[PDB]
């Protein structure tokens, strides 16, 4: 509930899947 | 979705399957915000135009799914609906306005590695982040292709299915289309030039467009796939309920029946 967005096997595990990236470049450039 | 990727196991915890009872098939995506509540699109459930009217037990939700068509014994949770909430001005018969849709589970469903809500966003986030140009994923099990032979031609994916798509300008986004498009949508994809592609596509209506915040790390639902003329056309998009909008509605239902 508090714990919402923050994914069991990613975030909380501190891994990223393959595509965030692209969305965190898009915040700044390319 | 047309142009995208098999998603990872647990890339999206929070993605709901809308299954018919009888024909025993899929009928839309949807997302999960609390353990005993589910956010949706409105057209998943009733558009009088195609003959579409779906009441509670009409149908279950099946949580934490990866594969379209395995049943995922002890992964995946099935759940029957309490309850539908539809908001009450949407605009069925114009520009499908107000697409959205709240379902209370009967029995509070539990989390798992495999089933975890999103977060909705706040003031803050949905002026920081619901800017174009800025890129946010989009899940679900539908269509890869608008058309494809019956013979083989691929047509349906295996396993849920994940793409990335950037937030285009309203000025764009209306003219895109003839359709009256309101503040309670919002439109993504790439424009032509851009040289990429990717939509959603059948299916993908009601699951969510999600993009991942710079600051507090949380992935914020600022989406659900409402509607688009075809599939991945060229210079058109997809057009997505802007949840902020209408969060004060989504609060309005939760205080009074959760
Ligand atoms: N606002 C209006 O009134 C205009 S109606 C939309 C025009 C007719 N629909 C369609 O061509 C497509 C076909 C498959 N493409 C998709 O699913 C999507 C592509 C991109 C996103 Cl994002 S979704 N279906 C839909 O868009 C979903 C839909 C729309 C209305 C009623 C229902 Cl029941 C379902
Ligand atoms: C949908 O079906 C229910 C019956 O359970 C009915 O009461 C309702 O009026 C119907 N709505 C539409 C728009 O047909
Ligand atoms: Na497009």
């Amino acid at each position: 509930e508090a714990d919402c967005g923050l994914r069991p096997l990613f975030e909380k595990k501190s891994l990223e899947d393959k595509t965030e990236r692209e969305l965190l470049e898009s915040y700044i450039d390319g | 979705i047309v142009e995208g990727s098999d998603a990872e196991i647990g890339m999206s915890p929070w993605q709901v399957m809308l299954f018919r009872k009888s024909p025993q098939e899929l009928l839309c995506g949807a997302s999960l915000i609390s353990d005993r509540w589910v956010l949706t699109a409105a057209h998943c459930l009733l558009y009088p135009p195609w003959d579409k009217n779906f009441t509670e037990n009409d149908l279950l939700v099946r949580i934490g799914k990866h594969s379209r068509t395995r049943y995922e014994r002890n992964i995946e949770k099935i759940s029957m609906l309490e309850k539908i909430y539809i908001h009450p001005r949407y605009n069925w018969r114009e520009n499908l306005d107000r697409d959205i849709a709240l379902m209370k589970l009967k029995k509070p469903v539990a989390f798992s590695d495999y089933i975890h809500p999103v977060c909705l966003p706040d003031r803050e986030t949905a002026a920081s982040l619901l800017q174009a140009g800025y890129k946010g994923r989009v899940t679900g099990w539908g269509n890869l292709k608008e058309t494809w032979t019956a013979n083989v031609g691929k047509g349906q994916p295996s396993v849920l299915q994940v793409v990335n798509l950037p937030i285009v300008e309203r000025p764009v986004c209306k003219d895109s289309t003839r359709i009256r498009i309101t503040d309670n949508m919002f439109c993504a994809g790439y424009k032509p030039d851009e040289g990429k592609r990717g939509d959603a596509c059948e299916g993908d209506s009601g699951g969510p467009f999600v993009m991942k915040s710079p600051f507090n790390n949380r992935w914020y639902q600022m989406g659900i796939v409402s509607w688009g003329e075809g599939c991945d056309r060229d210079g058109k998009y997809g057009f997505y309920t802007h949840v902020f909008r209408l969060k004060k509605w989504i609060q309005k239902v939760i205080d009074q029946f959760g």
